[PDB]
């Protein structure tokens, strides 16, 4: 018998977005390449599939520094970390191969699908 | 608000 | 040039609140009378204006446990949690006044506003 | 997707 809030889910998660860009309570640095990206463990967690699996693990749950595979483009993670944060995939045409590999590798199933079906339309 |  | 994923906020909050039955990533206690709150500083600071000016101030900011005035309803707190980490409020006649004061207190004015409409459209 |  609940009422739902339509836009609770939506403001969540811009506050969410506000805390990073002050940088409150974030409590990891995932390393990628020469670049360091702040964030919540939390957030990671629910749009990963990868760090689902790591912020789980007994050991590596308690890690403030992460490093990913050095194959992983700065770009391709910041364009990611940006959409788990605000459901905004900023895709472009010099982007596109970077953004489908790191969201392979971080097991980002909706992002994966959909640059899958953006380049099929190319070819 | 809604009725979900 | 972003496109958007429409259920992304949604499929984010329902993975934070998996974290919070399971206990994953917690970081404070909530304590209303005779009852114990588990929660994520950073989600209920998302919701809650008494919560965002408890958690950036540089003191309360590293607290592990939070004690709520003793006039506040544990099962009020209870329902708007629950709100906090869903969207969906479960606002009945046996708790809609507990509900407000609750909503009023954590500064939760979308909250408050149906609380008001609803009993308004009793009397 | 849609275009916001
Ligand atoms: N507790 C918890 C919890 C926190 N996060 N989380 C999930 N995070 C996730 C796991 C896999 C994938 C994605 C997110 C996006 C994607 O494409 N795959 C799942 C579950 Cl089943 N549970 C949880
Ligand atoms: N950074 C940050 C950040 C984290 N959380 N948060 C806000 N949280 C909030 C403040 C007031 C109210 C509500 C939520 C619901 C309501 O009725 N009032 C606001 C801002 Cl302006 N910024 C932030
Ligand atoms: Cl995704
Ligand atoms: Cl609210």
């Amino acid at each position: 018998s609940c009422i739902q809030f339509t836009r609770h889910a939506s403001d969540v998660l811009l506050n969410l977005n506000r805390l990073r860009s002050r940088d409150i309570l974030t409590d990891v640095v995932i390393v990628v390449s020469r670049e360091q990206f702040r964030a919540h463990k939390t957030v990671l967690m629910a749009c990963s599939g990868l760090f689902y699996s790591i912020f789980t693990d007994q050991l590596k749950c308690n890690l403030s520094v992460i490093n990913l595979d050095p194959e992983i483009n700065p770009e391709g993670f910041c364009i990611l970390l940006d959409f788990m944060y605000t459901s905004r995939l900023n895709l472009r045409e010099g982007n596109i191969m970077a953004v489908m590999a790191t969201a392979m590798y971080l097991q980002m199933e909706h992002v994966v699908d959909t640059c899958r079906k953006f380049i099929k339309a190319s070819e | 608000w809604v009725i979900p």
